């Protein structure tokens, strides 16, 4: 069995210029477990990455949370690539402040 | 404490 | 309220690139508290929650030592799944284990489990009873039979009633500070425009603790569950969790709908419109 992950980013509180925060991407429901997983700072890789909270569901698939300490800046982007088996091309997902 | 499991 | 200790194992190989990955994860409720991991750069059991620097030395010395025999033993039961399967052995596979106990408030054994798989299939598991057990194929039968024989389900339920509750319990004094608060949630409702006089609401619930929580859009009284669109709780990084659910209305009808929050942070829950 083969199941993609699903991607979120997002950060711990509403995003504030100059105030710092922590910006999440978790990597959920795929299958299997082999994963490659970069936050990124400007297309630039972050160096400073804690992942945490590594489980599986009842359906088996399997959850990973990466986080990183960050202070929002107006010129700044972040973003998560993702590589999986299930996908050839690693996918790239960006982080939206307006959501 | 976490448990020392059998072989399958 | 109920309290439960979770470990989730994974054992994954990888042919040609060395021992397969042996990896432990432990809960006691959301927070995760402690792990293993073979690929680190000096394989050990650590803490993963400040609570745990109370644990003696000589703790981390035996949950190491265990981890390492756990290690060993699943990286057997890979190569033995492969000829339960008739596998060949250039493939990965994988095998997952989750194993806890649940007590109520008063710390008594509410719950005990453990159950296998492969590949991301259902193998074998412990029945409710925690005397006997269930396999998914025929393989699984094989191990049944095994286990059967070596009164492993005794030495199981020894553990889930035993070690597992006793050390639940110590676990939820030492870290009581921080496993039993209430961190209540801070939500708002964010506005986007759709291309069809379209209007999307999303309600966002954050820094709340424990994970679960209830947010439901409604519209003249009546809960819109079935229209709604959410993601799973999730954690923020730090401890805590947060969660958000939307609701797609007709563009100047936003004021007729409602998001409500529940959660034990909320003495009356949260009812919130654009």
């Amino acid at each position: 069995i083969q199941k993609t992950p699903q991607i979120q980013v997002y950060s711990r509180h509403p995003p504030e210029n100059g105030k710092p925060n922590i910006l999440n991407c978790y990597v959920t429901q795929f299958h299997p477990p082999h994963i490659e997983i970069q936050m990124l700072k400007n297309g630039k890789k972050i160096p400073k990455v804690e992942m945490s909270d590594m489980s599986f569901s009842k359906d088996w698939s399997f959850y990973i949370l990466a986080h990183t300490e960050f202070t929002p800046t107006e010129t700044d982007t972040y973003a998560c690539r993702v590589k999986h088996d299930s996908m050839a091309e690693p996918k790239t997902v960006y982080w939206d402040r307006d959501m | 404490r976490g448990y020392l499991y059998q072989g399958l | 309220g109920p309290h439960s200790l979770r470990y989730f194992v994974t054992a994954v190989s990888r042919p040609g690139l060395g021992e397969p990955r042996y990896m432990e994860v432990g809960y006691v409720d959301d927070t995760e508290f402690v792990r293993f991991d073979s690929d680190a750069e000096n394989p050990r059991y650590e803490p993963r929650a400040r609570w745990m620097e109370q644990e003696g030395p000589e703790y981390w010395e035996r949950e190491t030592q265990k981890a390492k025999g756990n290690e060993q033993s699943f990286r057997v039961d890979l190569r033995t799944l492969l000829g339960y399967y008739n596998q060949s052995k250039g493939g990965s596979h994988t095998i997952q284990v989750i194993s806890g106990c649940e007590v109520g408030s008063d710390g008594r054994l509410l719950r005990g489990y453990q159950q296998y798989a492969y590949d991301g299939c259902d193998y074998i598991a412990l029945n409710e009873d925690l005397k006997t057990w269930t396999a998914a194929d025929m393989a699984a039968l094989i191990t049944k039979h095994k286990w059967e024989q070596a009164g492993e389900a005794e030495r199981l339920r020894a553990y889930l009633e035993g070690t597992c509750v006793e050390w639940l319990r110590r676990y939820l004094k030492n870290g009581n500070a921080t496993l039993l608060r209430t961190d209540s949630p801070k939500a708002h409702v964010t506005h986007h425009s759709r291309p069809e006089d379209k209007v999307t609401l999303r309600c966002w619930a954050l820094g709340f603790y424990p994970a679960d929580i209830t947010l439901t859009w409604q519209l003249n009284g009546e809960e819109l569950i079935q229209d709604m669109e959410l993601v799973e709780t999730r954690p923020a990084g730090d401890g805590t969790f947060q969660k958000w659910a939307s609701v797609v209305v007709p563009l100047g009808k936003e004021q007729y709908y409602t998001c409500h929050v529940y959660h034990q942070g909320l003495p009356e829950p949260l009812t919130l419109r654009w």
